[PDB]
DNA sequence: GCAGACACTACGAGTACATA
């Protein structure tokens, strides 16, 4: 017991005593000079391994282009739109009205190879063009003008120009812009253009995916990779189970290049028979994924399938791909956009709170890191998504959609500042200084729009009364004092409306209420007359009075 | 003009309530060796005219040709920010939280420049300038740290008179070197006398019960019970005793935000809930407010044994709000907390 | 002849006009006796005199002649980044040290850095001052003023020679205001100038400031206990025994009311928060109840300096304060 | 002759011999250069203990004054050490001969910890390929803002805390040589207050010299202004032993009176609680609520609240400490 | 990035084990006649971590600095490593024990370590510890809320001890 | 002898990120 009755002897003591006082006392005291990959590298459109559906797109969007190049009639889902696409027919220049082919997938599936093999096997010469260039506007203009405007020097049976952009997506913008203009230029484009990369939600590409011929590359059919890496081990003398090579296949993520790189690291000429634990071991063949958005999501919302069933793997597995996804901010924006839309079985709403609280963390993190200059503080938020993940997990199959709700409401509030900005800097300065515009967002524009609606019957000028006119004459002055007026707007209804110049109704009105009457026509276009002959009256007596 | 701006008094003299107060404000600021001045209180108070007033005291008539001065300023990132100044012969007022998070570059270098030059003609004018600082519990304490060396090297020549509705968020180094003038918002009997005495300048008939509904209804607001009066003159010229006042769309939009609280404790119920908190910060509602108005409309619904606990959630999500950047979080936090209060309280 | 505030008329223009800060004085005086001034740290609550002590200090030490060339202020109104620290400070702490004074008083062989308001200096800022203070110390000294201690790193708590500023007392800080009073020929009385030293709570600055503003009111009439009462903000105790009797009462209504009415007549939070801290200290509660009640006020204390809603945090006390005084009925 | 200077740059150990605690290391270091065989030095510890006099002092000592300029290359947090810095001067001065003498350079770099991590990896190359012409000698605070291939390349030593039986004789000559009388409880005061740190304790000695003329723990507590432990144990008593009022009364006296800041108090009743045999939940609600309060004063805060508040933390376990019996 | 990757054979190299080191350290002192024993050469091993840079550097400096391998002559002037203790301070804090972490706390803040590399090395251990998912969470949850105070500016014995009594009331508030 | 062209470095500007 920490507490004694009696007093200590021999060691120091403290003595505590409570509200209806008792003592107590506590203690104070060439087959060996070339790459496998080079070596096994397609030569012929037979011994391609990608899906057959996009070779076969590619090859008829390339086989499009032979009526404008070669100068002959006869050459010789995301499915319905690239069938549909192939079969929409010309422009009336005679060209396909997709000029761009975009490649796009993972790495290590055959791009480039499928690029160079197509445009060899419909009888154009590749000009290559990839990142290791300049890539400024000028070079890129001057690159894309030398492959694409001109013939060739053999004449007569000389190959034409096929150019393939390779690494688009690390291209800057004004490549991109420079890339659309020579696109649609009508110096007309008479050549296709193939363009590759490894993200299509680039930045830098959201006007080349409207234009182009999309070929999205689905991961390779494990399968065919295995009858491949087993035909490649069989020509170089080498003895592989399928097992194992289907093991290597799902360790590499359907890589071509990485498994048959990590074949011939771990073939070498020492032993022939490859093992099963040399694969399962993480020290050769084992490469840093970059994950999806959509799959760290997935993994995080949702539990795997049925070891693997303990907790700590699966919370160690969500941190790891939470951190080897990036894009932090966007994964916090989408756990926050789609936590609530689950099918949660935490009915007392506890789970959501302490989500919240998970989430103020990270935003008070994110704040103290950037106000202090201490960076040592964003080593927690990684922890955020795993968090997600303990509390939300679940065996469903839940449809998570892109966040968009931050930011919509960051551009809204952007638009409405920027509306106020517009709206004070009408006002006079002698009555700007007699309000802040918040004061006048909060106090004095819905009961500003009340004023300025006053119940008028629609009856011309000479037949209205003393009062009308009067009253008239105020609303006019009161909408003149803060540079208000009404002016036509265009409908594609075919209809004529009167609506304010700076549009303060949307700063005031909110959806859910209840509807309240608005002025006519007739009224509106009578006060802008109105508005208009005061102003002409107001220089006038200006003039008469200076 | 509307009736806030047509019958504003313009000296100390022809103020209707805090006569005492303007007659010391006056005392204080005829020798001209008065020092900094921080005036707060309520908004809708009468802060920003007994302001306006000292400086008709001082100075002239000529305080009140105001002009629009527009300013580049350059941040240390190189960024161009623009900011205004409204500014007269005599004065000039600076709102700096209109830069944002950059108001302690506008305090560094915008304010100095005022400070470090006297003025042009010392007969008209007098020995010192004024600058107002408006809305200076909205600035980060960087600015109002940046503040304090000018308060005191430069007050000989440059005095300061800093307008704000809360002291709490003023340092207290500022507050340390300003002195303190509280505005209080007038009561009933104030509102009703100026709502009285400005319809009769108007010609017309104001009954004692429709002033007091007005009063009632602006929360001592003498601003919006003025709007509020104009707003029920071009609605229905005879005034009735019960007739119906025309209220704001984001007080009205929050009491139905707070009704779909109550009326439903669910996460769907919750993300529809955090829609209409979104369309409110959108309409640039500070969030505070949004808070004010949640806490004054769910206490409503609340039994008397939970409004304790609500409303010290409230508190404390305000604050962590404050210590936050993204108000949307400690909204729908508030809002969950809330919900699983009301649902424990339901089912119990 | 232009008028000036009385806190820029009476600023200590020697140390020896420096009030009950007797260590650093007697420190200060030496240093002008001709002994090894050390690198200096003053930190305290505001209005104690921090910057005055060490501009009389600088301007006894090198006379009107020389405060231009060996006296570098830098405060948070200027620009105080990682370059700044890297050229302006450290190429004025490697100038030379020349000029005599032409009164024929002696002079330090050095120079001083005034970095006043440090606490808003970054810390790779303050990590550039090391090595400038230590070896460029035999030609300059640096004198690092503050309110929090803790915003200063230790390295540049090590280096510099700590002085706290206490809050002065009230016999001090009665004098200083009855000898500013007597040389501005107004009079005081004595329950005036003790409700002046109570509610000027150590700080000499808001105290010059209140004595200057109640001469200002009354015009060179006596200063009275209610001038200084409604100068001040304090809030009547009518208002506090309503606020407790809401809270007697167990209604939120009337705690809505009475914070409401406390909220439009203008009366800081801060000041209600001390007046109920006041009154619940020093009256016959229990003390689970005074202890718990002491520590919302608190942390309504630690909000209100963070900025948070005025409103809220009143009400959330007031909450709390009525839920201990019902708990008990 | 006689130099304005402070004690702390007045009396700074030159030698090797003149540093006092940390032996082991010093003797090692002493090895070091007496065989020639100097590594890449990595020297880290809490301020104040010497880091930075062991390498200059080791400087000295390697290298004689008319060849100085040209071997040691000696860059701090007041220099600009950017990554262009380690591609520029830093590469060229060590992939380059010296000038007037043959013999191994060094490269000073203190407050290593402040550098840019690009910086860091840049300068491991440049301290691998040229550890036959130069030597760097890296000075932090923190070893956890060095990064671990620097931590790797580098022999590190931990500059401890001095013990306060180690610091005496070193003041002992500081007061000798000042001419100083001190009394035993004074030497004491010093060593009490300095906490492993023997700026602070030269720093201390000579405004205690200066402010009273006598150093004495008087003196010492009045100059600082902390607290003395019978005011901690007083307050400590009054806040165990009787009701809220009286407590704060005597607490508030005693803070009036002695001119106590809140801070030093927090401190001192934090190291008294885990003497006192404290209940383990008792403990914990302490430490939570002492840890709450000096949060709070970090920020424009009332210490009088903070204050009733820190009663009020030993108020609310009074009962629940008497209950457990 | 990920095309580089793909492009190369990866190799992952894993941290030597305490007899791979050895076999190195025994070829360096046979070349270089080092006296010694093997409870010194064990003290090596234990201040190498994995590390065959700091195994040497440690070796040539008790070489050096004493003439002798033994462990007191490793300790003399290597350090024990950091999270070999935090690892039990987190175990107690675990248990609710706050007077045995607390001297474990004590202990490493008496050998002068800063409270940013105590708490780095306590985020270190609480990462990779053995216990409850929630209760990791939430204890990573008051790390980040201490360090922000860290960094801040306050950094004291207090704030440490506040956060191991916060780390010890988690666990008794399930 | 003076106008036009060539590349030269210093400087302005835009953008990313900072943890384990
Ligand atoms: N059928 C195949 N059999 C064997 N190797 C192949 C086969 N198809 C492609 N490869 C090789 O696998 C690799 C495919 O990568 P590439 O097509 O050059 O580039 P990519 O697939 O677009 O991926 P990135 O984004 O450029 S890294 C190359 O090394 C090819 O030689
Ligand atoms: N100890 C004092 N003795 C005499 N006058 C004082 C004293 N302290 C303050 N004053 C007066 O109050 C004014 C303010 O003094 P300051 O030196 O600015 O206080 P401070 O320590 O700088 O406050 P902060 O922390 O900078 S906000 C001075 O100009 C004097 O008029
Ligand atoms: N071991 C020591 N022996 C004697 N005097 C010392 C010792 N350590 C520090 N000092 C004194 O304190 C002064 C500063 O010592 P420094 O070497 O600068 O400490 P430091 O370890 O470098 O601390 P940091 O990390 O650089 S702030 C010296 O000039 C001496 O006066
Ligand atoms: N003494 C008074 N008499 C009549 N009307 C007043 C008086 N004081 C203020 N008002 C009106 O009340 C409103 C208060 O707004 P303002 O003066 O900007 O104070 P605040 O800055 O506190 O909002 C003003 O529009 C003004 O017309
Ligand atoms: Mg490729
Ligand atoms: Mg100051
Ligand atoms: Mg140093």
């Amino acid at each position: 017991n920490p507490v004694l009755r009696r007093p200590p002897i021999l060691e120091d003591y403290v003595h505590v005593t409570s509200t209806e006082g008792v003592r107590a006392y506590l203690v104070l005291r060439a087959s060996s000079h070339c790459l496998w990959v080079d070596e096994f590298a397609p030569r012929h459109y037979t011994e391609l391994l990608s899906d057959d559906f996009t070779n076969r797109c590619l090859l008829k969007w390339l086989k499009l282009w032979d009526l404008v190049v070669f100068g002959h009639e006869r050459p010789s889902s995301h499915e319905q739109v690239l069938e549909e696409m192939l079969e929409a027919g010309l422009d009336p220049s005679q060209r396909p009205k997709q000029k761009v082919a975009l490649l796009c997938g993972p790495p290590g599936l055959g791009k480039t190879t499928l690029a160079h093999v197509i445009a060899r096997h419909a009888g154009y010469s590749v000009v290559e063009m990839n990142a290791s260039d300049d890539r400024s506007p000028e070079v890129f203009r001057t690159r894309i003008e030398a492959a694409t405007q001109m013939e060739s020097v053999l004449g007569a049976g000389g190959k034409p120009n096929c150019l393939v952009i390779d690494e688009i997506d690390g291209a800057p913008v004004a490549a991109i812009n420079v890339l659309l203009s020579i696109l649609n230029r009508k110096g007309l484009l008479m050549r296709p253009i193939i363009c590759i990369c490894n993200d299509q939600f680039a930045p830098s590409l959201r006007q080349l995916k409207q234009q182009a011929f999309l070929l999205h590359f689905p991961p390779t059919l494990p399968s065919r990779l295995v009858q491949r890496l087993q035909e490649v081990s069989l020509r170089q003398g080498m003895r592989a189970d399928p097992g194992v090579l289907a093991a290597l296949c799902e360790k590499t993520d359907n890589d071509i290049r990485a498994c048959i790189n990590t074949l011939q690291f771990l073939y070498s000429r020492g032993q022939r028979e490859l093992s099963v634990r040399d694969v399962q071991a993480t020290r050769v063949g084992l490469k840093d994924q970059r994950r999806g958005l959509f799959s760290v999501w997935q993994e995080v919302f949702q539990l795997p399938r049925a070891s693997l069933t303990s907790a700590s793997q699966r919370f160690y597995r969500v941190l790891h791909a939470a951190a080897s996804a990036g894009e932090h901010e966007k994964v916090v924006q989408g756990l926050f956009d789609n936590f609530l839309r689950l099918r949660l079985r935490d009915s007392s709403l506890g789970a959501v709170c302490v989500a919240l609280d998970w989430l103020a963390f990270d935003d008070l993190l994110a704040g103290a890191a950037h106000h202090s200059q201490s960076f040592q503080l964003l080593r927690y938020p990684p922890f955020l998504p795993v968090a997600f993940h303990v509390l939300f997990a679940s065996s469903h199959t839940p449809r998570i959609t892109f966040p968009s709700s931050q930011q919509e409401a960051q551009n809204r509030m952007s638009q409405m500042r920027n509306l106020i900005q517009t709206l004070v800097s009408g006002i006079a300065p002698a009555t700007r200084s007699r309000a802040t515009p918040q004061a006048l967002l909060l106090d004095a524009l819905c009961l500003l729009l009340d004023i300025l609606a006053p119940k008028l019957r629609p009856v011309s000028t000479q037949l209205y009364s003393t009062r009308e006119k009067q009253q008239l004459a105020s609303l006019v002055g009161t909408m003149l004092a803060y540079s208000l007026t009404y002016r036509q707007e265009r409908t594609p209804d075919g209809q004529y409306i009167y609506r304010l110049e700076p549009n303060v109704e949307e700063l005031c009105r909110f959806p859910e209420l209840p509807a309240r009457k608005p002025l006519t026509y007739q009224t509106k276009q009578l006060i802008a007359r109105e508005i208009e002959v005061e102003k002409m009256r107001r220089a006038e007596a200006s003039a008469r009075v200076e | 003009s509307l009736w806030v701006d047509k019958y504003r008094p313009c000296s100390l003299g022809r103020l209707d309530y805090h006569k005492e107060q303007a007659a010391q404000l006056r005392n204080l600021v005829q020798c001209g060796d008065f020092p900094h001045l921080l005036v707060y209180g309520p908004s809708g108070a009468g802060k920003k005219t007994r302001i306006m007033c000292i400086l008709r005291e001082l100075y002239g008539v000529g305080v009140e040709k105001l002009r629009i001065e527009h300013q580049t300023i350059t941040t240390p990132s190189k960024k161009k920010i623009e900011i205004s100044t409204i500014a007269s012969n005599y004065h000039l007022e600076v709102n700096p939280s209109d830069a944002g998070n950059s108001d302690r570059v506008v305090i560094q270098e915008m304010l100095k420049t005022v400070a470090q030059s006297q003025q042009l003609e010392t007969n008209s004018q007098r020995d010192f300038k004024v600058v107002l600082l408006t809305e200076v519990d909205k600035l980060t304490k960087d600015a109002q740290h940046a503040l304090r060396r000018t308060m005191e090297k430069y007050m000989s020549t440059c005095r300061l008179i800093l307008c704000c509705n809360s002291t709490s968020k003023v340092i207290p180094p500022i507050r340390s070197r300003c002195l303190a003038v509280r505005v209080p918002a007038p009561s009933i009997e104030d509102i009703c006398h100026v709502l009285s005495t400005v319809c009769k300048k108007e010609g017309l008939n104001l009954p004692s019960q429709l002033a007091h509904r007005l009063a009632e209804k602006s929360c001592r607001n003498l601003r919006k019970a003025l709007l509020m009066c104009e707003a029920c003159r071009v609605q229905q010229y005879p005034f009735t005793a019960d007739q119906e006042i025309p209220e704001t769309d984001w007080e009205v939009y929050l009491r139905e935000t707070a009704n779909a609280i109550v009326s439903q404790q669910t996460p769907q119920r919750l993300l529809e809930v955090r829609g209409r908190l979104y369309e409110l910060l959108t309409h640039c509602i500070p969030p505070e407010i949004i808070m004010k108005g949640l806490l004054s409309e769910l206490l409503h619904n609340c039994d008397g044994q939970l409004k304790g606990e609500v409303a010290q959630m409230a508190a404390y999500y305000e604050h962590r709000l404050q210590l936050g950047s993204k108000a949307i979080y400690h909204l729908e936090a508030f809002v969950a907390k809330f919900m699983a209060l009301y649902k424990k309280f339901m089912e119990d | 002849a232009k008028p000036v505030p009385w806190v820029e008329k009476y600023r200590p223009k020697c140390v020896d006009e420096v009030a009950f800060q007797e260590e650093v004085v007697a420190v200060l005086k030496k240093s002008l006796e001709g002994a090894d001034l050390p690198n200096l740290l003053f930190y305290g609550p505001p209005g104690t005199g921090k910057t005055s002590t060490i501009l009389a200090a600088a301007r006894e030490l090198f006379g009107p002649e020389l405060f231009r060339l060996r006296v570098l202020e830098l405060n948070a109104s200027d620009e105080r980044g990682i370059q700044v620290v890297r050229e302006k400070v450290k190429n004025f702490a490697q100038l030379t040290v020349s000029g005599s004074r032409s009164d024929g008083k002696p002079c330090p062989p050095f120079k001083i850095v005034i970095l006043d308001e440090a606490d808003s200096m970054t810390s790779a800022a303050q990590a550039a001052l090391r090595r400038t203070m230590e070896k460029e110390s035999k030609t300059t000294r640096f004198c690092l003023i503050c309110n929090y201690v803790s915003r200063i790193i230790e390295p540049l708590t090590s280096r510099c020679s700590k002085f706290r500023f206490k809050p002065l007392s009230d016999k001090i800080q009665q004098q200083r205001l009855l000898d500013i009073a007597k040389k501005e020929n107004v009079k005081i009385s004595d329950e005036g100038i003790a409700y002046l030293v109570k509610v000027s709570e150590g700080d000499l600055r808001k105290a010059i400031t209140f004595l200057q503003s109640a001469t200002r009111l009354t015009g060179g009439k006596e200063i009275t206990e209610k001038v200084i009462t409604d100068i001040a903000g304090v809030i009547p105790a009518e208002k506090i025994d309503g606020v407790f009797a809401a809270c007697q009462s167990g209604s939120f209504d009337k705690l809505e009311a009475v914070v409401k009415d406390l909220i439009d007549e203008g009366h800081a939070a801060t000041q209600l928060v001390n007046q109920l801290h006041d009154v619940v200290v020093e009256n016959n509660l229990s003390d689970k109840q005074k202890s718990i009640i002491t520590e919302k006020l608190a942390e309504v204390d630690k909000c209100l300096a963070d900025g948070a809603d005025e409103h809220l945090q009143l009400i959330s006390l007031c909450a709390t304060v009525m839920q201990q005084l019902s708990q008990n009925c | 002759k006689i130099r304005n200077l402070p004690w702390v740059e007045k009396y700074r150990p030159q030698t090797l011999n003149d540093l006092i605690s940390h032996q082991d290391i010093l003797s090692t270091i002493q090895k070091f250069i007496n065989e020639d065989r100097l590594p890449h030095l990595l020297l880290y510890g809490p301020p104040g203990t010497g880091k930075t006099s062991t390498i200059l002092a080791c400087a000295k000592q390697l290298y004689k004054d008319k060849e100085f300029g040209s071997m040691v290359l000696e860059l701090n947090a007041s220099d600009d050490r950017g990554i262009d810095i380690i591609r520029g001067p830093i590469l060229s001065f060590a992939s380059t001969r010296t000038i007037f003498k043959k013999g191994f350079k060094l490269v000073i770099l203190d407050e290593a910890d402040a550098m840019t991590q690009d910086a860091q990896n840049a300068l491991r190359r440049v301290i691998e390929k040229f550890t036959e012409n130069t030597r760097f000698c890296l000075i932090c605070n923190y070893l956890s803002k060095i990064i671990p291939a620097l931590q790797s390349r580098c022999t590190r030593f931990r500059f401890g805390p001095l013990t306060p039986e180690l610091m005496v004789p070193r003041l002992e000559h500081v007061v000798e040589e000042e001419k100083v009388d001190i009394s035993e409880d004074g030497m004491k005061a010093l060593v009490t207050l300095s906490s492993g740190d023997m700026r602070r304790a030269l720093n201390i000695l000579q405004s205690t010299n200066m402010a009273f003329g006598k150093v004495t723990e008087e003196t010492v507590y009045t100059c600082t202004g902390h607290p003395l432990k019978s005011d901690i144990a007083n307050i400590l008593d009054w806040m165990l032993n009787q009701d809220f009022t009286t407590a704060y009364r005597n607490i508030t006296e005693l803070k009036t009176l002695k001119g106590l800041a809140l801070h030093d108090i927090l401190t001192e009743i934090h190291l008294f609680v885990h003497r006192v045999d404290f209940p383990s939940s008792v403990r914990i609600h302490l430490l939570t609520k002492m840890a709450d309060i000096e949060y709070r004063l970090s920020v424009g805060t009332n210490e009088k609240i903070q204050l009733s508040s820190l009663i009020a933390a030993f108020q609310v376990t009074r009962d629940l400490i008497v209950a457990e019996a | 990035i990920e095309p580089i990757q793909s492009r190369c054979a990866v190799l992952r190299y894993t941290k030597l084990t305490d007899a791979q080191i050895l076999t190195r350290l025994m070829n360096v002192i046979e070349k270089e006649r080092v006296p010694y024993t093997d409870d010194g050469l064990e003290a090596i091993i234990f201040t190498a971590q994995g590390d065959m840079r700091q195994a040497l550097n440690n070796l040539q400096s008790t070489f050096s600095g004493f003439g002798f391998i033994n462990s007191e002559n490793v300790f003399k002037v290597c350090d024990e490593p950091h999270p070999l203790l935090v690892k039990e301070m987190i175990q107690h804090c675990v248990n609710a024990n706050i007077d045995e972490a607390y001297k474990i706390l004590a202990h490493l803040w008496h050998l002068g370590y800063s409270p940013e590399d105590i708490i780095g090395n306590i985020f270190r251990v609480c990462k990779t510890f053995q216990m409850a998912e929630y209760l990791k969470l939430e204890f990573i949850k008051e790390i980040g809320y201490t360090h922000m105070k860290i960094a801040e500016g306050v950094n004291s014995l207090l704030q440490m001890a506040g956060l191991l009594a916060r780390l010890c009331q988690k666990t008794m508030a399930p």
